RNA sequence: UGCGAAAGCAGUUGAAGACAAGUGGCUUGUCGUUCGUUAAAAUGGCCU
């Protein structure tokens, strides 16, 4: 059965994400509402539904932390200078991120974000980062709970898309790599568990107008790991 | 249609066990019917096509027996979260109904076979099958103490069965469709109700004669009877509840419902009741508030009016009033 | 007014500082590149330091200091550093 | 105050006034589901 | 943390003769039109129903003007003598005009060529003709025959009722607005008679003694009516036969009245009065018929009217003068593919459970002095004060904000001759006013405290200080003589 | 028939020591950081950060 | 950009599945897509406002 | 209350906090709260402190 | 500082010790020092 058949959408469905554990599907579009559906085979019903006024949404993501796997945030954002974060509690407590901590000129719209995990690498403490794709070549990485700007990674060209790769190192330590593509086809990989420094820079063979990069086969941002040893 | 595939109360109506699908796999959860005395962990069926066909509360480590569709009765403790023991028949046939009396579990098969298991010994005691009963989908033990004589089996047509002779001793005219509820009321009566009809009938288990017919005003999903036959509450297809008060007295051959309860929200949206529970003066109704999470309500059903409309508070357009901010933002 | 440090191989930015209020006309460094001094039309001289062992092992300049000494501009800056002259 | 009491304010600001089976299953489930 | 409080504009204690809401509303009736008629405009009526046209009765023609272009849409010129009264029926469908030969002629409105019927009333001139306001098929015409007549417009041969009884020159009718059997007529002997039409009709049920010869009688409530004649107007409770207000706020005789109800206004009701000396005034019936606004015109005003209660468009006040001209003052009032792509932007959360709202409201734009006081640019805030296009209260409030807030001296430190001349050249103008002169005093005192050497060097602010000295000399003569007047009426207590 | 009582709270009363900069805030968060334990000069107030009410 | 433009390419073999989607799959103008982490289950949202749902029976 | 990004020396402000900050500290495990003591020194006759934590996300006064 | 009214009316401004600079003393100046008396400045300014 069509998942949003129970409660129709009033716009084109711009983003779509499953929950990492629960049977929930979050849809959202330019009608500035976001809907969660308990999906099954027969009767995909609507769990809850939140209409953010004056804020059409373009990307919406279930985030679930690695430490306790008990937060269940929803980060959502559109063509705005803010990004909402709903804390799932089954009223609804949402917060708004609207401060680039000195970096507002290079981030004029919170549309293209991605959420990922990051490790402190002196403690074994992970925390979520949101990653915002900005104007020049910039990716502004900031904390997913405090909203503090952690670091920024600039590629040379027109930034078009990016993805997050993880690689394990030892027992309980992994490393986060940001993979960002020019429009022209040249790809930067930034190690960002340290300071956001480039470790590899390669070039796509062929390809001249590049719109979308993705990784897969392990833990992406859309197949997320529930436990840190499962990365 | 309802996401809750199977659901049943424990005796005394204190917990509700319910099987719902969760993104192509069945999951079995238990909720307390009153919090004043969430439970966020489920039993997960790990196969995409294994599913629960029946479930029964045992009575004292508390457990559920879940009759599956691969010839197995799983026995699952609820305080812990594992199937403690896996009864199996020799076959792969789905099992249509189970019951237990004391420690003696009985079950029916899709090949119309009867199996008996012992919960104290974890063993298949008996396996048999009887003639002219060929589409069985309900059994009910007629209670006679620790003796577990006289099963009562339905196939659209109820048949009383002596198990020492493995033979049929009475034959009741059932329905025109498969029987969906078949429950013993007193030591001389049993109620039965079929799939897709709104007529229960109470039969006399000693003669075969139908005492009375009970008429819901919508197709009956589940029923509960209070433990002393004085009240029967059925829940129907349109999400309503109908209480027949004292149905076993002299509205002479067929009785209508005495009380009818439905739930609406503050808006006008009618939520459906599934699977209520009744006892002496106390009635506990269940619905789903969000998509699959059950909410309950206790009611003194003897002092409510006849046409009762429960009102619940449910989010429809409410402005998200954050506690850290006044109304002016 | 921004001062940027770029990794030569990979040809890409490591970190950008928003230091001056107008143009940065001239900037220079010392011998072992523990400091970078910079100046322009907003007439302050900024000093960017990497002298800490953690700064050298992490490749992280910090915006250390800032002095106002000139009257109108700074169009030229240079550095000399020897055994009896720095 | 206008209902026959007198409030006073201390110098460290304390306002004062001069006036006129199933049970163990329930317990262990509320433990194990919290 | 809070938001920043806005800079509050310095308001002084209010002076007398402030702008009332009534006179603000009645003062936005502007853009006067003067249309020269052939003779004195005697009557003017409005269309009731689509209340958007008005008929002006000049001599020997009646012109319907539109209430959106103010030009003559239609005109009625086939009268033999001077046409006197012209009113629309309550349905606004046809137009009656009494003529100086005693020939009431009723046309249909918006068609001057179809004269519908010509009632031949008295041989005397018929001076007032109006339909019933409740009934549709009866027309009341009074004439210089000292007898009014009610005519059924089906049987237009004999009058269906003949209201006599008045001794001299009946010039006005009126109907009572809830009881349709009740006709109040007014004549040049005073004595508003009024008649129950179910009775004989040759005797009034009672009579109201306006002492002057009345010029008009209108009905305000179903109970109270207002008669104007002579220098005053009086109001009369009709259930108790008794006068209860009289306003005589004119010099010459009040020629006409009319009344408005429920229209979009601070005034819930309004009676305006036109009075042969140039004045038309508006009186508010809810606070005891007190006058709230007035217009003065270029000659003796003979008749006036306003747009009716349901005007819904361009709203008019018209006054026709005895000089032979007409004065109108009005108050006025991408792709289907792209839209399918950008569909949802007008939804606003109807079927949605929770609806979150944290879009902050966009406040008024900050002026340059306010954002400079915010950015702590205090000398730039003083510079932004003394631009030419600044309001006087705005210059005063940024001076007062720099005075209270920080330092006059900080705002005045880096200055010289060319950058002090705006301040002192404004202080010349601000020293005259009472509300500014304390701030002007301490600002001039501080600037001569810390620029006493530039006084010596530059001669072209020496003369500014001398002009300021003569200004304070004039102002101190004024502030001394005000204390003398204060004493000389303290003597008279 | 008249009786005196102290019924309403007072000042929060942090560490009133000299020579301690930084940590003079003796209020604590819980470990399951849902309620905030602040002392007063008359009592220990325990507020709840979810609902902003004093709960104990 | 166009209607029904969705392909599922099998890999490591790098070969597009040739039996789905067909000409009668109501994919629409595919403006989002999502995979379930456990069930083997596609959600495909189009410009009409419809999430269509499919289950891959390998999982 | 300013918070200095020590990489680029970049301040983020919170400007009108009805009292001078006599103590400020991060509080959470991830640092999601700031706790502050505000001395409110317009009256010189008493030392009256306001205790104000606030969530670090949108810098709103959670539990003053 | 005290009494006052928002005006005003009476009172002032010592000592010890340590340290710093200058030329063990002498001079000058300070004090997260004590006793007694009712007693201007580090280019450094306010969020989305």
């Amino acid at each position: 059965k069509d998942a949003n058949a129970s409660h129709p959408s009033h716009s084109a469905i711009q983003s779509l994400s499953f929950h990492p554990s629960k049977p929930l599907l979050l849809t959202g579009g330019y009608d500035k509402t976001l809907r969660i559906y308990h999906i099954d085979g027969k009767t995909n019903h609507l769990v809850t539904s939140l209409h953010l006024v004056g804020s059409p949404i373009q990307t919406c993501t279930f985030y679930t932390s690695l430490s306790n796997q008990n937060q269940q945030n929803i980060f959502t954002a559109g063509r705005r200078r803010y990004m909402h974060s709903w804390d799932l509690s089954l009223t609804a407590k949402i917060e708004k991120f609207s401060r680039l901590y000195g970096h507002e000129s290079t981030q004029r719209s919170f549309e293209n974000f991605k959420v990922a995990h990051l490790q402190n690498s002196q403690t074994n403490s992970v925390h979520g980062i949101v990653l915002l794709q900005g104007n020049n070549g910039w990716i502004n990485i900031l904390h997913s709970t405090s909203g503090l700007w952690l670091m920024g990674c600039k590629i040379e060209g027109v930034i078009t898309d990016f993805c997050i790769d993880y690689q394990p190192i030892s027992r309980g330590k992994f490393r986060t790599i940001l993979i960002a593509v020019n429009a022209y086809g040249e790809v930067w990989e930034f190690d960002l568990n340290k300071n956001g420094h480039v470790i590899r820079r390669w070039k796509d063979q062929g390809g001249v107008g590049i719109t979308k990069i993705q990784v897969g086969g392990g833990t992406t941002t859309t197949c997320p790991a529930l436990q840190i040893s499962k990365i | 249609d309802s996401p809750v595939l199977q659901s049943a109360y424990d005796p005394s109506g204190q917990y509700l066990c319910y099987v719902t699908v969760a993104l192509d796999k069945q999951r079995v959860g238990v909720q307390p019917t009153q919090r004043a005395t969430w439970n966020e962990n489920f039993l997960y069926l790990e196969d995409s096509k294994l599913k629960v066909t029946c479930l029964k509360w045992v009575n004292d480590t508390v457990a559920i027996i879940l009759g599956m569709n691969n010839g197995e009765i799983w026995l699952y403790s609820v305080l812990a979260n594992e199937v403690t023991y896996k009864f199996t028949t020799g076959n792969s046939y789905e099992i249509k109904d189970i019951d237990l009396m004391g420690n003696q579990l009985w079950c029916i098969d899709s090949s119309d076979a009867f199996y008996q298991f012992d919960l104290l010994q974890f063993k298949l005691l008996q396996h048999f099958r009887i003639n002219n009963c060929v589409q069985l989908n309900k059994l009910t033990i007629v209670p006679a103490g620790d003796s577990v004589a006289q099963l009562l089996v339905a196939s659209h047509s109820i048949s009383l069965i002596d198990i020492e002779e493995k033979k049929v001793v009475m034959t009741f005219p059932g329905h025109v469709s498969p029987v969906s509820t078949l429950q013993v009321i007193t030591n001389e009566f049993f109620i039965s109700g079929a799939e897709g009809d709104r007529f229960l009938n109470v039969y006399d288990i000693h003669s075969g004669m139908t005492k009375c017919v009970l008429v819901a005003e919508s197709d009956i999903k589940e029923l509960s009877h209070s433990g002393q036959a004085d009240s029967i509450a059925v829940t129907t297809e349109d999400g309503s509840l109908e209480i027949f008060v004292d149905p076993l007295v002299s509205g002479n051959k067929s009785k209508k419902s005495s009380k009818k309860i439905q739930i609406v929200s503050k808006d006008g949206r009618k939520v459906p009741i599934y699977n209520a529970f009744i006892n002496k003066d106390l009635l506990n109704v269940s619905w789903l508030q969000n998509a699959t999470m059950p909410y309950f309500k206790n009611l003194q059903w003897r002092e409510i009016p006849n046409e009762y409309t429960v009102e619940i508070s449910l989010n429809w357009n409410n402005k998200n009033k954050s506690a850290d901010r006044d109304l002016h933002g | 007014g921004s001062i940027k440090f770029w990794d030569f191989q990979f040809a890409t930015l490591n970190q950008s500082f928003k230091a001056h209020d107008a143009d940065v006309l001239c900037l220079t460094t010392d011998t072992d590149n523990n400091y970078v001094f910079s100046a322009g039309v907003d007439r302050k001289i900024f000093q960017f330091s990497q002298n800490t062992n953690k700064s050298q092992k992490n490749n992280r300049w910090v915006n250390s200091s800032n002095r106002l000494l000139h009257g109108n501009d700074i169009r030229a800056i240079c550095a000399y550093q020897s055994k009896g002259a720095d | 105050n206008y209902d026959t009491d007198f409030i006073f304010l201390d110098i460290e600001s304390t306002l004062g006034v001069v006036g006129t089976n199933s049970d163990i299953f329930a317990e262990q489930l509320h433990k194990l589901s919290s | 943390s809070t938001a920043r409080p806005r800079i509050i504009t310095s308001k002084a204690p209010l002076l007398p003769q402030q702008t009332t809401p009534e006179q603000r509303y009645w003062r936005q009736y502007t853009s006067a039109q003067l249309v020269k008629e052939h003779n004195s405009v005697t009557h003017i009526s409005f269309n009731p129903q689509h209340p958007h046209d008005f008929a002006v009765t000049s001599s020997t023609r009646v012109q319907i003007f539109s209430s959106r272009t103010r030009q003559v849409i239609k005109t009625f010129s086939r009268f033999k003598d001077v046409v006197y009264s012209a009113s629309f029926r309550s349905d606004g469908k046809l137009l009656c005009a009494g003529d100086a030969t005693g020939l009431v002629s009723v046309y249909d409105s918006y068609n001057p060529r179809t004269i519908l019927l010509s009632i031949n009333a008295s041989t005397h001139p018929t001076h007032v003709t109006k339909f019933h306001t409740q009934d549709n098929k009866i027309l009341a015409t009074a004439s210089d025959d000292r007898v009014t007549r009610l005519w059924d417009i089906s049987n237009a041969y004999e009058p269906q009722l003949e209201l006599t009884g008045a001794t001299d020159y009946v010039r006005t009718l009126s109907f009572i607005p809830a009881a349709p059997h009740l006709v109040a007529t007014g004549s040049y002997d005073g004595l508003i008679r009024l008649y129950d039409t179910r009775s004989s009709g040759s005797t009034p049920i009672y009579s109201l003694n306006h002492d002057q010869p009345v010029e008009n009688v209108i009905a305000v409530s179903p109970t109270q009516i207002v008669s104007c004649g002579g220098n005053n107007f009086k109001v009369w409770d009709l259930t108790s036969n008794k006068k209860l207000y009289e306003r005589g706020n004119f010099n010459k005789a009040v020629t006409c009245l009319d009344y408005v109800e429920n229209f979009d206004s601070p005034m819930q009701s309004a009676l305006i009065a036109s009075s042969l000396d140039g004045h038309v005034k508006v009186f508010d019936p809810l606070d005891n018929f007190q006058v709230k606004f007035g217009w003065k015109f270029s000659g003796p005003v003979l008749s006036c009217a306003v747009s009716p209660s349901t005007a819904q468009g361009n709203r008019h006040l018209v006054a026709g003068l005895s000089s032979g001209l007409l004065a109108i003052r009005t108050k006025k009032k991408k792709s289907n593919n792209f839209q399918r792509m950008m569909r949802g932007s007008e939804y606003q959360g109807d079927q949605e459970h929770i609806i979150h709202n944290d879009k902050v409201r966009s406040q008024r734009r900050m002026r340059a002095f306010e954002r400079n006081i915010n950015q702590f640019k205090w000398s730039e805030a003083l510079d932004n004060a003394f631009v030419p296009g600044m309001a006087k209260e705005l210059t005063l409030t940024v001076l007062q904000e720099l005075r209270k807030r920080g330092k006059v001296r900080v705002a005045l430190y880096g200055r010289d001759e060319s950058t002090l001349e705006p301040l002192l050249n404004w202080c010349l103008k601000g020293i005259e006013d009472v509300r500014s002169a304390s701030i002007v005093a301490d600002w001039v005192a501080v600037v001569l405290e810390l620029y006493g050497n530039t006084l010596e060097s530059s001669p072209v602010l020496q003369e500014l200080m001398i002009d300021l000295k003569t200004k304070v000399r004039h102002e101190i003569h004024k502030s001394k003589e005000a204390q003398r007047i204060e004493g000389m009426l303290q003597l008279l207590t | 028939q008249y009786k005196l009582s102290v019924v309403s709270g007072g000042k929060p009363a942090l560490n009133n020591l000299s020579s301690v900069t930084g940590n003079k805030n003796i209020a604590r968060l819980s470990q399951d950081q849902r309620n905030y334990i602040i002392p007063f000069n008359n009592q220990i107030k325990v507020y709840s950060v979810e609902t902003r009410q004093c709960v104990k | 950009a166009v209607k029904d433009a969705l392909r599922l390419v099998h890999l490591p073999s790098c070969s597009v599945f040739s039996n789905w989607p067909t000409s009668g799959t109501p994919l629409g103008k595919v403006t989002s897509v999502a995979f379930s982490p456990s069930g083997g289950l596609l959600a495909v949202g189009n410009e009409q406002g419809k999430v269509r749902l499919w289950k891959l029976n390998h999982y | 209350m300013s918070l200095w990004q020590l990489e680029t020396n970049s301040q983020q402000f919170l400007p009108r906090l009805n009292g001078i900050i006599i103590d400020c500290q991060v509080l959470g495990p991830q640092g999601n709260y700031y706790s502050l003591i505000l001395q409110m020194t317009e009256n010189n006759s008493n030392s009256d402190y306001q205790f104000l934590l606030l969530n670090a996300s949108d810098l709103t006064s959670k539990l003053s």
